[PDB]
RNA sequence: CCGGGCACUCUAACGGGACUGCCCGCGAAAGCGGGAGGAAGGAGGGGACGACGUCUGGUCAGCAUGGCCCUUACGGCCUGGGCGACACACGUGCUACAAUGCCCACUACAAAGCGAUGCCACCCGGCAACGGGGAGCUAAUCGCAAAAAGGUGGGCCCAGUUCGGAUUGGGGUCUGCAACCCGACCCCAUGAAGCCGGAAUCGCUAGUAAUCGCGGAUCAGCCAUGCCGCGGUGAAUACG
């Protein structure tokens, strides 16, 4: 895309909540295309998110990609001989990926034993304030603003 | 000692402690379990010596096994280098028997490279 | 079931061994296997370029003619 | 008695019978919950049923022949979306603006001789 | 050993895993395509000039 | 049974509908041109003489395969059939 | 897996049966 | 499966269809944005096709070809070896270091092709490789043939391990005159490295990458993880 915008793709609803963002979690979650298998992940830990503090699957979900979704992050840029990390605002579609694929690092990254178990309990964390993703978000944010030294140095 | 050529393999199943030993891999192992009346399941600790002096009457029995068969496949080299033999020749040299090429990888019979 | 040495050395060989235990045949047949009247002999078998012999014994019957004249020379590395 | 409709997607083929009533679903001599268990594309071609409220006017017979589990869903797509325009020929508004007709021709690439599968170059130095 | 190589081809000899497929107009050893009886650059040439009978070249 | 065998099929597609054509005036009741799923045999090819596996090219060999049936067989069928216009390369195949 | 002949999927990868993988 | 039927599905030939052609927007024109109808719109996806030329690029070892040179040898046959050597060095790759995993049972859904001293249905014997017997096909009607993943539900429980298959010992088969050097396939046992990789670097924009199995060629057999194909599941992202 020297030349063109780079066409964004819509995503499928999800089937069982018909969520465009739930496509787009269970995307991030496959490996090796064997999306079947990406997919009960969710509603094995969905079914987490329900036995373990009883409430609703569907908004914790969408809670969790608000709480690690980054509005301020630095991308390092090239002035006199200087290598200046410039504070910049993180657009929406920037955060929809950003905020999801934290979310399946951070969880891949813990020490339970089956795949969505971390899945459910790293979304019901974030929410809540405390997760992997979570501090990662805040990680840039602070990283930024550390950094509005460089904001005229912004495109 | 515990079983056979005195090794001790618990807190897992009967079988697959089976396979910790020398001279029973997979297969000799559930062949063992047939010859007694064990059932591969138990735990080991989850065994009663009955069926685990069961278990060594017939394993000590049958096949060698710890100790030995170290010996026994040494003495297979022992002869194959006092022999002609090629075959003991690069056992005589530390390098591949099965006709590998040698001017590249061939590390496990080598080691590390130097 | 089935055994292969060449016939033309094994001829020799129960021709020699029968008539008057000599030894010294010379021979390009590496592909035959060592059958056990051999027993007790030198065979020189060829390597390619040379006719290593072989003092046949008990301790290799069921072993083939070329693993014992080796074809290349190898000594070191550096 | 039936409404039929031609199927595919990817070198799949789903020949489809909407004749009418309840609502029960057999492909190739089986429910469609027993033949697509496990499968979460598999609901589904059932959607075009979705599109026209229809869930409770059409049982389903169908055949259904190559690609694989979830390319077969997606010719059965076509294959309800079009039994469904045939019964009710004004019934493809809210069926094409919803994008349930059409035919995709999303079909896997001849492989190129020197990369290694279509695409995926060698690597070089 | 090239030419009284490709005759010792046309004459079977001691036994049957001794054969080989050789070549015709090239005397070539190597990709030979027995169906043809044409070795690989024996085959294009001609398959450019259509001495091949109905044998196209590809495009799909 | 009239198994049409060839490599060209404008040439092949002319004298099944020939063979069609002409026992139908002669007979009963022809068996119209059906056709088989083309045998295909493929040569790909390193073009260039030496070295250079990163180049080929793709040849075909396209053997199209061609039934047709006699229904009502009858005699002057198969002596209208007995001499058939050719071409030069077009396989044959009789039965019943 | 692929690699170790002695199970199912060793003989798939390699194109042959016996015991792991029968006919 | 029989009748019975071409509507299907499929097969394979000839046709149809997209033309910025219709409207809206702007532009001097061409042309761009957006709309409808449309199976598909703006080269719809890929292939094939690659300019005058450049790199004194590459092949005299496919072949031919000017010349130089050898003509009981630089010809030629043959047996045996080497082309597979190993202190090391780099490229392309294979399989991994596991639990989004491995293992075992059972259960589904492709495509492309190839099949006569061939593909071998099916029984019998073998833990098996295989070994007998033996049915059918000039092949859309017999055969390779199993797809695999996946789905079901049980085993494993974080273990250098039911992770990983190197190494070696032994017993075996098949091809072949002949498997010492140097073959694959099978059974048992041995079960090494490796707990994701320094500096560096490669590929790929949609059905692409990733992942999974299937064929074919050459080939007796085979050292294919190679190559040329085929389809199954199926993404990530693109401010600039």
């Amino acid at each position: 895309a020297r030349r063109r915008r780079a066409e964004v793709r819509q995503l499928q609803p999800d089937l069982v909540y018909g969520d465009v963002l739930v496509t787009a979690f269970i995307n991030k979650i496959m490996r090796d295309g064997k999306k079947n298998l990406a997919a009960r992940i969710f509603y094995d830990a969905c079914k987490i998110i329900q036995e373990k503090t009883g409430q609703e699957p569907l908004k914790v979900f969408k809670q969790a990609v608000e709480n690690v979704k980054p509005r301020m992050e630095v991308r390092s840029r090239r002035v006199g001989g200087a290598n200046y990390q410039v504070p910049m605002e993180v657009s929406p579609r920037r955060q929809q990926s950003l905020a999801l694929r934290w979310l399946v690092q951070a969880a891949n990254q813990r020490p339970e034993r089956r795949a969505a178990v971390r899945i459910a309990h790293e979304l019901m964390d974030a929410a809540e304030g405390k997760g992997g993703a979570v501090k990662k978000k805040e990680d840039v944010e602070r990283m930024a603003e550390a950094n509005r030294a460089y904001a005229h140095y912004r495109w | 000692a515990r079983i056979a050529g005195v090794e001790i393999p618990r807190n897992k199943r009967v079988d697959v402690a089976l396979t910790y030993i020398y001279g029973i891999g997979k297969a000799r192992a559930k062949e063992a379990l047939e010859k007694t009346g064990i059932n591969p399941a138990t735990r080991v600790k989850d065994l009663t010596e009955a069926e685990v002096v069961r278990l060594r009457e017939y394993v000590e029995n049958t096949w060698k096994l710890e100790g030995e068969l170290r010996a026994e496949v040494a003495a297979n080299i022992k002869r194959l280098m006092d022999i002609g033999c090629y075959r003991g020749l690069r056992h005589r040299r530390g390098l591949p028997v099965r006709g590998q090429r040698t001017r590249t990888n061939a590390r496990t019979r080598k080691g590390p490279r130097k | 079931k089935g055994v292969f040495v060449d016939d033309h050395l094994l001829e020799k060989v129960l021709e020699l061994n029968a008539k008057g235990e000599k030894r010294l045949i010379k021979t390009w047949s590496r592909r035959s296997t060592i059958v056990p009247e051999m027993v007790g002999h030198t065979i020189a078998v060829y390597n390619g370029k040379q006719h290593v012999p072989v003092y046949i014994t008990e301790n290799m019957v069921g072993h083939k003619l070329g693993e014992f004249a080796p074809t290349r020379t190898y000594r070191g590395h550096g | 008695e039936q409404y039929y409709g031609t199927g595919r997607r990817k070198e799949a083929v789903a020949r489809v019978f909407l004749r009418p009533g309840n609502g029960k679903v057999t492909v190739n001599g089986q429910d469609f919950n027993e033949y697509f268990q496990g499968l979460v594309r598999a609901v589904a071609a059932l959607e075009p049923l979705r599109a026209v409220d229809a869930l409770g006017r059409f049982d389903a017979y169908i055949t259904v022949r190559g690609g694989g589990k979830s390319g077969q869903i997606d010719a059965i797509k076509l294959g309800i979306a079009r039994a469904l325009v045939q019964y009710n020929p004004d019934y493809r508004a809210k069926l094409k603006p919803l994008g349930f007709l059409t035919r995709d021709a999303r079909v896997v690439e001849r492989k190129k001789y020197g990369k290694h599968k279509a695409r995926r170059a060698p690597q070089y130095s | 050993a090239r030419k009284a190589l490709i005759e010792k081809a046309k004459r079977t000899p001691k036994f049957k895993v001794r054969a080989y497929t050789r070549c015709v107009r090239c005397g070539r050893a190597r990709s030979v395509y027995r169906f043809f009886g044409l070795c690989r650059i024996c085959l294009r040439e001609l398959a450019h000039k259509g001495q091949l009978p109905g044998v196209r070249k590809a495009s799909w | 049974r009239i198994k049409l065998r060839g490599f060209d099929h404008k040439t092949l597609d002319a004298s099944a509908q020939k063979i069609v054509e002409a026992a139908r005036r002669s007979g009963a009741q022809v068996s119209g041109p059906i056709p088989l799923p083309t045998r295909v045999r493929r040569f790909t090819v390193i073009r260039g003489p030496f070295k250079h596996k990163d180049s080929r090219e793709h040849f075909e060999l396209r053997t199209h395969n061609r039934l047709v049936d006699i229904l009502n067989p009858n005699r002057k069928t198969i002596e209208q059939l007995m001499t058939l216009d050719l071409p030069t390369g077009v396989e044959i195949e009789i039965k019943t | 897996g692929k690699g170790d002949r002695r199970t199912r999927r060793g003989k798939i990868w390699r194109g042959t049966y016996g015991k792991y993988r029968p006919r």
